[PDB]
Formats: C-alpha cells, sequence, structure tokens
C-alpha cells in the first residue's frame, strides 16, 4: 500500500533520470533510493539486493535494458 | 527485549522495549538517546509508517527487529 505506491513514485522519478542521464549503475541507482527516503519513507528498508531484484523484473518485462554493467531504458 | 532503530546515516541504536510499548513510547526513548524530539520523527516497519497510538504487538515486531528512523522537519 505505502511501500508499493512510493515505489511507483520512484520508477517515475528514475526513468525521467535515465531519461537524462542515459544510463546509470546498479550502484547509482540505490544512492538515488536512499536520498528519495527522505521524500517517501515507506521505502527506507529496501536495500541493495532488494533493489537490484526490483530492476531485474524491470530488465525481465523488457522496461530496462541491462549491459556494460549499467541500466538503460529502451530508445524511445 | 531488544529492538533496533537505523538512521539514515547508517547508525543503528539499540532499544530496551517491551511489546506493550506504544510508538509514541519508542519515540520517547529515541528522543532520550538521540535528543530528536518525537514530532520530527517517523518509524518505518513492514513498508508502512508506524502510528503513534498503537503498541509493537499491534504491528507484530518481535525482538531483534529493526525500525527505520526517517526525520521530517
Amino acid at each position: 500500500d505505502q511501500k508499493e505506491e512510493e515505489l511507483l513514485l520512484f520508477w517515475t522519478y528514475i526513468q525521467a533520470m535515465l531519461t537524462n542521464l542515459e544510463s546509470l549503475s546498479l550502484d547509482r541507482i540505490y544512492n538515488m533510493l536512499r536520498m528519495f527516503v527522505v521524500t517517501g519513507p515507506a521505502l527506507a528498508e529496501i536495500d541493495l539486493q532488494e533493489l537490484q531484484g526490483y530492476l531485474q523484473k524491470k530488465v525481465r518485462d523488457q522496461q530496462l535494458v541491462y549491459s556494460a554493467g549499467v541500466y538503460r531504458l529502451p530508445k524511445n | 527485549m531488544q529492538i533496533f532503530v537505523k538512521t539514515l546515516t547508517g547508525k543503528t541504536i539499540t532499544l530496551e522495549v517491551e511489546p506493550s510499548d506504544t510508538i509514541e513510547n519508542v519515540k520517547a526513548k529515541i528522543q532520550d538517546k538521540e535528543g530528536i524530539p518525537p514530532d520530527q520523527q517517523r518509524l518505518i516497519f513492514a513498508g508502512k509508517q508506524l502510528e503513534d497510538g498503537r503498541t509493537l504487538s499491534d504491528y507484530n515486531i518481535q525482538k531483534e527487529s529493526t525500525l527505520h528512523l526517517v526525520l521530517r522537519l
């Protein structure tokens, strides 16, 4: 409920970020999550492995591409 | 029983509590440890912000659980 709505706010936030920065490592996206926690605190418990698994669902669903150690959005 | 409160600096403080303690009272014990006023504290567990009137046992928080503290202005 809280976690889920805020994870949606985070995804929207990250897509905008990727659109502008082109690509992002897992580690930089994690640093972005930790800053975002202040805005939506229901994400406070998410750790690096859980974030990775969340991003991997997006890769399986072809909403992100993963290569060269970085995540990218499909070209639009 | 023992619980842990992790702040955004990565600092982990440890608390002596009972299952019957309110979230209000947990925030009073955080205040005693860090000087943070209770009204500024948001405590996070199982994807929720914890309500002051409710108890740890109301949220099924067992010993050794970690709460996450995120402060507001």
